[PDB]
């Protein structure tokens, strides 16, 4: 991944 | 709990 | 804040 | 940490 969040 |  | 991120 | 939060 390597994005973040939260969803 | 949603991400990563 | 409360969300995430990251930006 | 803290780009975001
Ligand atoms: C990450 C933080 C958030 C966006 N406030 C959430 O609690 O709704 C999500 C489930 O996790
Ligand atoms: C959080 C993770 C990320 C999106 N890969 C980033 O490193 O670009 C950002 C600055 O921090």
């Amino acid at each position: 991944x390597x994005n973040x969040x939260y969803x | 709990x949603k991400x990563x």
